[PDB]
């Protein structure tokens, strides 16, 4: 493993870690699922491209597509939750508890 | 858990794209189509276990071309002596390997 | 694990293979299947005691059919469990034969000649 | 695991075509129309061994053959072959299309100067057959002995022996 | 009968986008199914070599198999130069 | 490398650009000067308050509706190949589910703004 | 929301797990995953209140967060070994972190926090869907690659959830919430069981779900989401309240009723492989499920709690809807056990 | 090791990922994951994959700017907050970079394994094909035998699109 | 014709880098010269690595990147 999957590797790992820690904003954690995305596209590109599996080629766009509508739901829930509190503030949920 | 509604009515849903030596585009191949064929033929009809330790000269070679580990560790091996070779001074690398080489078609 | 999902010659959705057909089918009097019976009818209770009706005699052509409707899975789940368990003895004999020197025939010595160790109760 | 047995310097020596790709593509139908059985047995002998090593004679020989083309061109009229692989040399992507005139001489001088018929659309691209005296390979793949199947399942259906025996259950 | 016609009218009348744009789609749909030019189109994409033919070995019994191109025997591309 | 090479150019010519505006000129900055303009008078509040979006629904649809040229885009490749058949029909197809999502959207008063 | 919309969700959620149980390929899988959560979304937030939809972001961002590393996982299967077949992870990296992904999906500890609060905040009928159907496609797919799961991990996050579960519900007064920390209990008994044989895997999840069923689907019959409000039930319909005790019982695993079998077929499988400190620890952990579960009994059907006046007028309504599997699902859940060798039809 | 190019856009992409990962006002973190995605979209047409990087890098431009327009209307936060202006974020931003510095030299000197294996760095050209043969694209090829080969893929994408249009118009409903 | 001339120059290629391996390792403990990696015995396509590994960099940019940066 080069330098280059190594580095989308350790990408992918702080897109993960910051989604984990949240600081107060919910779009911030929608721009890191976002940025999990597309590291996970460069890396399964990367891979496909280098063993030249021809098929595996459709593989990253349908990658893509389930990716915003991931993102459309989340920017939808995002607006909802607003229309409550007139913040995206991640604070503001916990109305339920363990 | 897995219903095989594929391999019960023949419909091949996903199959065509789970492995890189079946039925690429304008015949494409892949660069392990002799591995990855070599391997699935010898652990076929074996079981997982079986072919776990009876096929695993296959796939070592098949990783060995996916990878390219030791291929790597090879050519970075021959570049580090190489390099001592030249610091001290007796190698004096050949001259069709610095540019000055009469090329062929 | 799974030990008999991976079995050679195995239909995926068959749920009664033909070689079933060979072994002897459940009597109809089987224990179990009047345990499935009872189970109808006992939901068929519990159905007229739910919609507040009179259970023992609210509705005899409901009961009649959860008694029925019970009896009839209940034949061919019994069916296929003993398919399954007949199958299981078979691989296991299968097995057993095919490999002697993991199973071996040991003579065995009568009570005169072992040495058993008595603990007195006192 | 084993030396990789590698051909000397001097096997790999031929007279090499230095033509450049212009003057290929110019007479690459009559050369394809004229020089197809060598390069038919070079290519049936690379697609059946899988291995560069095992097909050098016959790449010497379509080498060969080339030579022998492009020296019948040149011995007999090369004048049009110059004017029209010249104009095939200047398009960027070196199109037929915009030299039909120099083409048609050409054709010209080859139909009567040895008989030369250029190939119609869709002849170049058919599947022939070859003649060879090479023994068809064994084993290309160099496989190992495949491992034996587990045996069978053999014999009648009988019923378990004291039915499911978990438990306490007789049934 | 009279109930479409009276409908398209309004439609016309109103939405004259959407009546073109649906009429666009249906054409689209519903002509290649009755279009003679399908399989010539398909035989043409069939007839483009993309990759190299390999040719065969001659066990003594291929008499469709041409040996030279130049031989009658074999695929024909005839059809496509007066097309 | 010849791409590489052309941005680098772009790029380093509107800097040169922004760095002769900004040191060429005589400048007299005050505080002043360099406040907010509001037509004349001072800003009631800030600029950084939320400002609401009445078209956010279709900004939703959007993403899904940009994916979808991202599907259509590889068309002319697969006009190339020999199942011309089930390729048109699957082209066709999913133009039809886009058009039926468009519609459903219409019907639905969603390309309608909020008041 | 409109009656047609909410049949297509359900069918939508419905083929996303048809498709993740009916593939040979990860991503096919992963794209089941994907459709079963977009489709999921809205069922929870069918009525419309801040509680609802704070449950619905917190189950997006959970399972989001875990199809992304279902989805890295496979990438790293891919990178090792050129297949997308789901197979025995010919890679551990990918392996432990498509565990992870798959722990989070079906809610084993620690990646329990999030299942109390969305079954809290749902309905009952949504709660029911989560509870029951979202669990057959992560289970699954658990199935499949059993032979490559490291047990040490798997074992040790099935006793923490058994251990959270069996804690968590005694403190509560909520029943969703119990029924959240219920099946998470559940989901570590599932799971303890998964790396030595499936069979046991599926008639623990079968029984669970009929259990849940049940327990459900009585709850909506008396419209109560509180333990008061449930103490209520024995004033207007005695017959509901004897059925919802006798369901408890079952699913405390008191014999010989039918939550008895699934746990008595997992011990006895683990002490056929030299386990015998672990199947001890489980069964003495369910105890607490068990009085979590006896405490509900008391206030609802072995005492009389004080009623309210307006009950008398309940007295002269029925119940209009009907549910028809509701008797089959409580015989199914508790008179069973007699029929224990049937188990043998699931492998 | 070779002009660095492919090291040098890999770095640039980690470096993206931490500016947006430290999460600062949503602004920058679109910038960012911006940069990112045209850095990525760089380093795909390094292998070939021209129509992916183009795509991938024209899908995000445009979802970010849905991002920003939500942004500017939900995730205002009158005094924004950029990478020095508040201690948290600066501080996850320089623990990112100094980590990245620290791995790409134990990975560069020497070879470390850190989680799955090592790497002793060579330039990423050394595992190239050589390959010559094609009158096409074959990422083109594959990409386009969707249509042919992945019927089941574009219905299943498809439904799953439309799903989504009805499933956000259910959601912003409200009521 | 072009086939046969690309195995010619891949098998020159391979053979000068033999050639060189075996005089950088003459004096390596326990190298085996021309030892293959793989354990079957079949023909394997070089990487570009075992090509041009031992030339200038000059050429491992063209062999590498020249088609991607032909514009
Ligand atoms: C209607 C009357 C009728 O026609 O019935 C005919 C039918 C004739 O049966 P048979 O084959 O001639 O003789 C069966 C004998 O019992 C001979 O006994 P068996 O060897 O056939 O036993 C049947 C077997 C398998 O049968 C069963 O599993 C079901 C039996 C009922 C279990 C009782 C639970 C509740 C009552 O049961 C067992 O293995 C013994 C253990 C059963 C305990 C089940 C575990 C639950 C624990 C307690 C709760 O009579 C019955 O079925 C008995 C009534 C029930
Ligand atoms: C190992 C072997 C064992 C296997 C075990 C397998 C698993 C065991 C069971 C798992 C757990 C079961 C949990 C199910 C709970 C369902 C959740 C729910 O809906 O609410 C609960 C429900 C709510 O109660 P509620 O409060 O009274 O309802 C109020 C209303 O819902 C208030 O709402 P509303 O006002 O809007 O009312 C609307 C209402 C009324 O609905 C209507 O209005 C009807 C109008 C129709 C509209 C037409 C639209 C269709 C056009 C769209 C086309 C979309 C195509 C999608 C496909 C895309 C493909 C890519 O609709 C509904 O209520 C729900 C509709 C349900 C339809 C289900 C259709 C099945 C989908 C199957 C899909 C799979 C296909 C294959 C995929 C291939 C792969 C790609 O409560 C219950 O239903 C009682 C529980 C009963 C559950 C079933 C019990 C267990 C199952 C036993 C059956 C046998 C199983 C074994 C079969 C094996 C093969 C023979
Ligand atoms: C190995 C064992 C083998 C044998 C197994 C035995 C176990 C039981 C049997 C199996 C399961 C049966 C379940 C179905 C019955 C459910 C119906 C019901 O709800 O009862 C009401 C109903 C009385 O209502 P009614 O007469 O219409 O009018 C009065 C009003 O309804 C006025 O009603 P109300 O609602 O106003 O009254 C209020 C009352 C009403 O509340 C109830 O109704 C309680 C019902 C219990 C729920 C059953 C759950 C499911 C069964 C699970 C059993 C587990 C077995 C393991 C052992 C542990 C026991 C828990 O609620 C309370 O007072 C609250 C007290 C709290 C006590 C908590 C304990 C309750 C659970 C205990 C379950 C044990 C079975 C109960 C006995 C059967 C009933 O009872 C019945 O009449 C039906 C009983 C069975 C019918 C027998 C018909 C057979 C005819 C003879 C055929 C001859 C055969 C041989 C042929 C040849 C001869 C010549
Ligand atoms: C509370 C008890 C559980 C309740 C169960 C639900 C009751 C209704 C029964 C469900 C009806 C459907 C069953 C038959 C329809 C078709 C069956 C066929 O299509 O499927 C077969 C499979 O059928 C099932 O295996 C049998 C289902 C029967 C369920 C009853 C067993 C319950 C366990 C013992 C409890 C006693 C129950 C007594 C009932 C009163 C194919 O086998 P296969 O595709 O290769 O297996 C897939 C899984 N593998 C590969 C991983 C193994
Ligand atoms: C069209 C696109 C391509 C253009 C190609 C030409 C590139 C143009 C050059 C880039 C911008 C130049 C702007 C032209 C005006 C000069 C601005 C600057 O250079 O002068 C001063 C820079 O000098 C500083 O005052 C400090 C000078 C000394 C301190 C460090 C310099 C050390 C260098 C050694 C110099 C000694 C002799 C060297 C001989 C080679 C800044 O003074 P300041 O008032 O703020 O800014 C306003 C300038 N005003 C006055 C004209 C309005
Ligand atoms: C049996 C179950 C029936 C009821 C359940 C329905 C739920 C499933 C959804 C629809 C099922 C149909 C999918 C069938 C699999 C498609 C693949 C197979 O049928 O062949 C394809 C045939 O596809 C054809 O285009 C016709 C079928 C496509 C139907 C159009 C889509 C309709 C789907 C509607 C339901 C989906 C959800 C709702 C969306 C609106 C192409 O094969 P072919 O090209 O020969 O050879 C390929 C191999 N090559 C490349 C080497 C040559
Ligand atoms: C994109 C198309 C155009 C690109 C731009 C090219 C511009 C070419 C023309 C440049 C004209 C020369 C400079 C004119 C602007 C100077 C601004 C100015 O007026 O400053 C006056 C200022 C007066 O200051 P004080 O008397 O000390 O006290 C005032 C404080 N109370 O005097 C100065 O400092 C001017 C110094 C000369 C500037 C240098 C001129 C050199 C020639 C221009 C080079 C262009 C580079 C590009
Ligand atoms: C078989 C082919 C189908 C597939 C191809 C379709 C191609 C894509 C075209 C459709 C894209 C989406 C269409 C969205 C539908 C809009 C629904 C709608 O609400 O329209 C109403 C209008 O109502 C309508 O639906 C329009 C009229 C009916 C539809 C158009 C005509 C239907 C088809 C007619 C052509 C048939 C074929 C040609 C026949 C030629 C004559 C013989 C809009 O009005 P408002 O915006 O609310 O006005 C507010 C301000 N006053």
């Amino acid at each position: 493993m080069p330098l280059v999957y190594m580095n989308i590797i350790m990408a992918f790992a702080i897109a993960l870690a910051g989604l984990l820690m949240y600081r107060s904003h919910l779009m911030s954690s929608l721009l890191c699922l976002e940025g999990m995305m597309l590291s996970l596209f460069i890396m399964s590109t990367l891979i496909i491209l280098n063993t030249h599996f021809t098929l595996a080629n459709m593989m990253p766009i349908i990658l893509l597509v389930f990716a915003a509508c991931e993102a459309a739901l989340g920017l939808s829930l995002l607006v909802m939750v607003s229309n409550t509190y007139g913040t995206d503030y991640v604070q503001n949920l916990n109305l339920l508890q363990c | 858990p897995f219903f095989d509604v594929q391999k019960r009515l023949g419909l091949d849903l996903d199959r065509w794209m789970t492995i890189q030596s079946a039925e690429q585009p304008h015949k494409i191949p892949g660069r392990c189509h002799a591995f990855e064929k070599e391997w699935i033929e010898c652990a076929h009809g074996i079981g997982g276990i079986r072919a776990e330790k009876e096929c695993k000269i296959e796939f070592d070679d098949f990783v060995e071309c996916l990878l390219r580990q030791k291929t790597m560790k090879r050519l970075s091996a021959i570049k580090r002596q190489r390099d001592k070779l030249i610091k001290e001074g007796k190698y004096t690398p050949p001259p069709h390997h610095l540019g000055k080489e009469d090329p062929r078609p | 694990m799974t030990m008999m999902s991976g079995r050679p010659g195995r239909v995926p959705l068959q749920f009664l293979p033909n070689e079933a057909r060979s072994l002897p089918p459940p009597k109809l009097t089987d224990p179990r299947l009047v345990y499935m019976g009872f189970l109808g009818y006992c939901s068929g209770l519990i159905d007229n005691a739910i919609r507040r009706r009179p259970v023992v005699s609210a509705g005899l052509h409901r009961q009649l059919l959860y008694v029925t409707s019970f009896v009839f899975f209940g034949y061919y789940l019994l069916k296929r469990q003993d398919y399954m368990y007949a199958l299981r003895d078979h691989d296991m004999f299968a097995y057993v034969k095919s490999h002697p020197e993991d199973f071996p025939e040991k003579d065995k010595k009568t009570y005169g000649e072992i040495l058993e160790e008595f603990h007195p109760v006192r | 695991p084993g030396i990789v047995e590698l051909p000397t310097l001097e096997d790999l020596k031929v007279q090499e075509v230095k033509v450049s790709s212009s003057v290929l593509k110019a007479a690459a139908h009559h050369y394809g129309a004229q020089c197809d059985k060598p390069n038919k047995e070079f290519m049936l002998c690379r697609w059946e061994e899988k291995d560069p090593r095992r097909c050098l004679e016959e790449g010497k020989l379509v080498n060969q053959c080339a030579l022998d083309f492009f020296r019948q061109i040149k011995r007999h009229c090369a004048e049009p072959f110059t004017e029209y692989w010249t104009c095939i040399d200047y398009s960027g992507l070196q199109l037929f299309r915009h030299c039909r005139k120099q083409q048609a001489k050409f054709d010209e001088c080859v139909l009567d100067k040895l008989g030369w018929v250029r190939p119609d659309l869709g002849e170049l691209s058919k599947v022939t057959k070859v003649k060879t005296d090479r023994p068809l390979p064994e084993n290309p793949y160099h496989s190992r002995a495949r491992p034996e199947p587990n045996p069978e399942a053999e014999g009648d259906l009988k019923p378990a022996k004291h039915g499911s025996r978990l438990f306490f259950w007789t049934m | 009968a009279g109930r479409i016609a009276s409908f398209l009218k309004n439609a016309w009348a109103k939405e004259p986008v959407l009546v073109a744009s649906f009429a666009i789609g249906g054409l689209a749909i519903i002509l290649p199914s009755l279009s003679p030019y399908t399989n010539y189109a398909i035989r043409i994409n069939r007839a483009t070599p993309y990759n190299y033919p390999v040719p065969l070995r001659d066990d003594g019994n291929m008499p469709d198999v041409p040996s030279h191109p130049q031989d009658p025997q074999g695929p024909s591309l005839e059809w496509l130069k007066n097309l | 490398m010849n791409i590489m090479l052309t941005l680098l150019t772009n790029v380093t010519l509107a800097s040169l650009l922004v760095l002769i505006a900004f040191w060429l000129p005589q400048l007299n900055a005050y505080s002043e000067k360099t406040s907010p303009y509001e037509c004349g008078f001072d800003p009631m509040g800030s600029a950084r308050l939320p400002f609401s979006m009445k078209f956010f629904l279709v900004a939703i649809t959007f993403l899904l509706f940009d994916l979808e040229i991202a599907l259509l885009l590889p068309l002319p490749w697969a006009s190339q190949t020999n199942n011309l058949k089930t390729m048109l029909t699957m082209a066709l197809f999913l133009l039809i589910l886009l058009a039926a999502s468009l519609a459903y959207e219409w019907t639905q008063k969603g390309l309608e703004w909020a008041e | 929301m409109n009656p047609i919309i909410y049949t297509t969700l359900i069918m939508t959620v419905m083929s996303g797990t048809m498709l993740v149980m009916i593939s040979s390929h990860w991503l096919l899988i992963w794209i089941g995953f994907e459709m079963n959560l977009l489709a999921m979304i809205p069922v929870l937030m069918k009525n419309f209140n801040p509680r609802a939809t704070e449950a619905a972001t917190k189950y997006f961002l959970t399972q989001a967060t875990a199809s992304m590393m279902l989805m890295m996982a496979i990438i790293i299967n891919l990178l090792y070994s050129g297949q997308w077949t789901i197979t025995k992870m010919f890679n551990p990296v990918a392996m432990t972190m498509m565990t992870m992904a798959l722990a989070m999906k079906l809610g084993l500890s620690p990646f329990h926090f999030w299942v109390p609060e969305v079954t809290q905040g749902i309905s009952l009928q949504a709660g029911l869907l989560l509870l029951t159907w979202q669990k057959l496609a992560p289970l699954s797919v658990l199935c499949q690659i059993s032979q490559s799961i490291n047990p040490n991990l798997m074992l040790t996050m099935a006793m923490l959830s058994i251990l959270i579960g069996g804690w968590g519900g005694l403190n509560q007064t909520q029943l969703r919430k119990i029924m959240a920390y219920s099946s998470i209990a559940h989901m570590g008994w599932m799971t303890a069981v998964l790396p030595y044989n499936t069979t046991m895997t599926i008639l623990n999840l079968l029984i669970y779900i009929t259990m849940t069923l049940a327990m459900f689907m009585l709850l909506i019959h008396s419209s109560a989401t509180t333990t008061l409000s449930l103490s209520h039930t024995w004033n207007k319909m005695p017959v509901i309240t004897s059925l919802m005790m006798v369901t408890l019982l079952s699913m405390g695993g008191l014999p010989p009723l039918s939550g008895f079998m699934p746990k008595w077929m997992i011990i006895q499988e683990m002490t056929k492989n030299e386990s015998i400190i672990m199947p001890t620890l489980m069964a003495m952990t369910a105890l607490l499920n068990l009085y979590f579960y006896m405490r509900l009994a008391y206030s609802s059907s072995l005492t009389m709690f004080p009623s309210t006046n307006n009950m008398k007028m309940k007295w002269q309504f029925e119940h209009t809807k009907q549910m028809k599997l509701l008797p089959t699902m409580i015989v199914l859940s508790t008179l069973v056990l007699p029929m224990t060798p049937a188990l043998s039809s699931l492998n | 090791m070779t002009m660095y190019i492919a090291f040098i856009l890999s770095t640039i992409f980690v470096i993206g990922f931490v500016g947006f990962s430290s999460k600062p006002s949503p602004i920058y973190g679109g910038l960012g994951l911006i940069v990112s995605g045209g850095v990525g979209c760089g380093i795909v047409l390094n292998f070939g994959g021209s129509f992916l990087g183009l795509m991938v890098f024209l899908i995000y431009l445009g979802g970010m700017l849905v991002v920003f327009g939500y942004t500017t209307a939900m995730a205002t936060e009158m005094y924004p907050e950029v990478w020095v202006s508040n201690k948290t974020v600066f501080g996850a931003f320089v623990s990112g970079l100094m980590m990245e510095f620290c791995m790409v030299y134990y990975a560069l000197k020497e070879e470390e394994v850190e989680i799955i294996f090592k790497f002793n760095g060579l330039g990423d050209w050394v595992i190239y094909d050589t390959g010559d043969s094609g009158f096409f694209s074959e990422e083109a090829m594959g990409i386009a035998a969707l249509y042919s080969y992945g019927t089941w893929l574009v219905i299943v994408t498809g439904w799953s699109l439309l799903i989504g249009v009805v499933v956000i118009m259910e959601i912003t409903r409200g009521n | 014709l072009f086939q046969a001339e690309k195995d010619r120059r891949v098998l020159q290629m391979l053979r000068e880098n033999l050639e060189e391996e075996a005089i950088i390792m003459k004096d390596v403990p326990d190298w085996k010269v021309g030892e293959s990696v793989f354990h079957t015995t079949r023909w394997v396509t070089p990487m570009m690595g075992e090509l041009y590994g031992l030339r200038t960099n000059e050429e491992i940019l063209s062999a590498t990147y020249g088609f991607i940066w032909y514009t």
